[PDB]
DNA sequence: ATACAACCTACTACCT
């Protein structure tokens, strides 16, 4: 029942923090990599497990920094595979934030 | 308390001039000597048989594993090993109807039934060979298990369901020798053992742990039948020709006869191993006697020497005649009247009747393979079956039996004879295994004899083994 | 900008795509096809987009 | 050896090796060297297991073009050699004596 | 034609 937000980590932090806190205040479970002050040993494996087993929506922060970022693209591919698995057409919802 | 002598395991030769002891491993790493482009297969049988064969052909290409990959090596697929295509797309089908099979299957006489079924298959084989424009390398005959069960020489047909040898396989291969067509006979239960179960709901034949071994054996036989050489001997000497003589009883005629067939092996100038037959089975009119007449012995040795001279250019320096029987004085004198002065004739008797068993004192395994017990300058025991350290298992089942190898006639070194036999045990092309018990010459002479004494109308049979094995 | 891009169903239109690509290469045209020019161990979607 | 020696990193992709810890550590090190070396085709996955679907490969592999060893090992080895000659992977003269 | 010893083959049955 989680909501995964994928973004460029140091560049799109303002909008990601704003949106994550707004969604949390509205009663949603949000999974974002900036909502964890201490990072565990297993990051990428845990990220893939979260995408495959927990999230129900995949919000992508589409900007210029996040267009061709390796981590964002890997999460996008895993989320596309998960969307194919769950037979849900609107699993991935991109957000255009960069002019 | 007596001593033993160890004979080193022979090495067979593979692609790129690479030597190895295991045929399967040498095939897996390096590959065959020949370069076949592909195998075009012709399938005969009911539609279920064609489906079974197609499914098995598709299954072959993917890697196949056994329970233990140390004892029994895995099969990495046909093309990965032999570097040639044997696919299900190149299949040519000649359908045999189930109604046609049942028309001849349920008959009072087993001779008539086996003749009718054999003729039903062979007519389609020859018609497709002559009147069809496609090329077929090997013909695969898928046989329903009823045909196998009810066509044996001693098989009886239940009363509720009611020349030439009364055996489907031997009569089938004997009646196809005029057209020189290599044939592989399969049973439907061999390639679809999962679908045939007993009253307890389990398969009659369990290939779950030996699937890769079955794939190895079938693929090696098919590759050999299509004209490929998978391996060859590496340590055999020059100028020596090995002969293997086997006698068989012929019950087709009113008067019993003992037909003698032979197998011949040697080395050509191109370093290739020439291994073929020696046929025109020289008969003996006396029942119970397994010794050749002077005329037939002269003809046999003259033909063998002439073949060797034609293939090489000169008479062999040494001749070894492996036989399960003991040569007598008259036959050996007849043999010596043909050989020149430069040719040394040695007659060796190989038997598996002597009951000597060696039990290891403090283990659950058996005696090592290659061990020998030289009785005297003309007699020894050879343990061709036993524990092989390479596969960490024994070729035998409970306790291996030894080969009592005796130099009956002529002068030769007994250790050299044992080495030659233990090297010959590696040349079995009918199977893909570690070395078997008997020498390949005697075994393949027996295989030739079991077919040449099935049908009488064989004037001049072919020499290649793809038409017999 | 010399490449010629051919899009197809990868395992179903292989025969026609290979025939057409080899023909077009025959007359000196530069062709990019995923069954003949896509490298192994590469990010294939990013490569296709580029 | 991964950092200073290898020019290509072949990874056998199977159900067993999909989530194995040591294999994942080697994959991470190989990815680091791949980013350092500016080599787009440093990591090559060889898909050999039919059970492991293409939708279940790990996150570090799901984006790469794999070599299909499922249907035939000979075809897979042909593809491997074709890629190696196409990418100018260093090699010496062929010799079966080394393998023996 | 009986007794024996020393060799011979044919035909199945079961294990992996
Ligand atoms: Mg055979």
């Amino acid at each position: 029942n989680k909501i995964f937000i994928s973004h460029a980590t140091p560049d799109d932090n303002d909008f990601t923090r704003w949106l994550a806190l707004k969604l949390i205040g509205l009663g949603y479970e949000v999974w974002c990599d900036i909502l964890f002050l201490d990072k565990g040993v297993d990051f990428w494996s845990n990220i893939e497990k979260v995408i495959r087993e927990d999230t129900c929506k995949f919000l992508l922060v589409s900007s210029s920094y996040s267009n061709q970022r390796e981590g964002v693209l890997k999460e996008l591919a895993v989320a596309a595979k998960v969307k194919k698995q769950l037979k849900d057409d609107k699993f991935i919802i991109p957000l255009a934030i960069d002019e | 308390m007596k001593e033993l002598i160890y004979i080193e395991e022979p090495k067979i030769l593979f692609a790129h001039g690479q030597k190895c002891t295991d045929a399967r491993d040498g095939l897996a790493l390096f590959g065959p000597l020949n370069n076949l482009y592909g195998i075009k297969s012709g399938v005969i049988g009911t539609k279920q048989g064609l489906k079974i064969f197609r499914d098995y052909l598709d299954h072959i290409q993917k890697p196949i594993y056994n329970s233990n990959s140390i004892t029994r090596p895995m099969f990495p697929g046909f093309e990965a090993v032999f570097d040639c295509k044997w696919e299900s797309t190149g299949i040519t089908f000649k359908e045999v109807t189930n109604e046609d099979i049942g028309k001849f299957l349920y008959n009072s006489s087993t001779h008539k039934r086996t003749y009718d079924l054999v003729s039903l298959f062979i007519d389609k084989i020859i018609s497709a060979n002559k009147n069809e424009d496609e090329n077929v390398d090997v013909w695969f005959v898928i046989v329903p298990d009823e045909i196998y069960k009810y066509c044996r020489p001693n098989s009886v047909l239940p009363k509720e369901m009611v020349n030439y040898d009364a055996q489907f396989h031997d009569q089938f291969k004997a009646r196809l020798l005029k057209h020189t067509i290599p044939t592989q006979i399969f049973r439907e239960s061999t390639l679809a053992w999962r679908d045939f179960k007993n009253a307890f709901g389990l398969p009659i034949r369990d290939f779950s742990k030996i699937e890769g071994h079955l794939a190895w054996t079938i693929s090696t036989a098919a590759f050999y039948k299509a004209g490929g050489k998978p391996w060859k001997l590496s340590d055999v000497r020059n100028g020596v020709c090995y002969l293997g003589l086997v006698y068989k009883k012929v019950e087709k005629s009113k008067n019993p006869r003992n037909a003698c067939c032979a197998a011949q092996m040697f080395l050509d100038n191109g370093d290739g191993t020439v291994f073929k037959g020696e046929v025109g089975p020289w008969y003996n009119p006396k029942n119970g006697q397994y010794h050749l007449e002077p005329k037939e012995a002269k003809a046999l040795l003259s033909q063998s020497l002439q073949s060797y001279k034609e293939q090489i250019g000169e008479y062999p320096k040494e001749v070894f005649i492996h036989a399960k029987t003991r040569f007598n004085h008259q036959e050996w004198d007849a043999f010596l009247e043909v050989t020149p002065k430069e040719t040394n004739l040695v007659g060796v008797t190989i038997s598996k009747t002597k009951p000597l068993k060696l039990y290891k004192t403090e283990g659950d395994y058996t005696i090592l393979r290659g061990n020998a017990y030289v009785v005297n300058e003309r007699s020894a025991f050879l343990w061709t079956v036993g524990y092989v350290p390479k596969i960490q298992t024994a070729l035998s089942m409970e306790v291996p039996n030894p080969l009592f190898i005796e130099i009956n006639k002529g002068e030769a070194d007994i250790k050299q004879v044992l080495k030659d036999i233990l090297s010959l045990t590696k040349l079995n092309y009918n199977a893909c295994i570690f070395a078997d018990g008997e020498p390949v010459t005697l075994r393949f002479a027996d295989k030739i004899g079991e077919i040449l004494t099935a049908s009488t109308d064989i004037k001049t049979p072919p020499l290649a083994f793809k038409y017999y094995i | 900008r010399n490449k010629i891009f051919i899009s197809h169903a990868t395992p179903d239109d292989n025969d026609f795509t290979r025939w057409l690509a080899l023909k077009l290469i025959g007359l000196g045209y530069e062709v990019w096809c995923d069954i003949l020019f896509l490298d192994k161990g590469v990010d294939f979607w990013s490569n296709i987009e580029k | 050896v991964i950092r200073e020696d290898t020019c290509k990193f072949l990874l056998v992709s199977s159900s067993y090796s999909n989530q194995r810890e040591g294999v994942l550590k080697e994959l991470a090190v190989a990815a680091k060297v791949k980013k350092q070396l500016k080599d787009d085709k440093f990591i090559i996955p060889l898909a050999i297991d039919e059970q492991l679907s293409y939708d279940d490969i790990n996150i570090d592999i799901v984006r790469l073009n794999a070599i299909d060893f499922k249907m035939s090992w000979a075809r897979g080895l042909k593809d491997i050699l074709e890629a190696f000659e196409k990418q100018k992977v260093p090699k010496e003269v062929a010799d079966a004596s080394k393998s023996n």
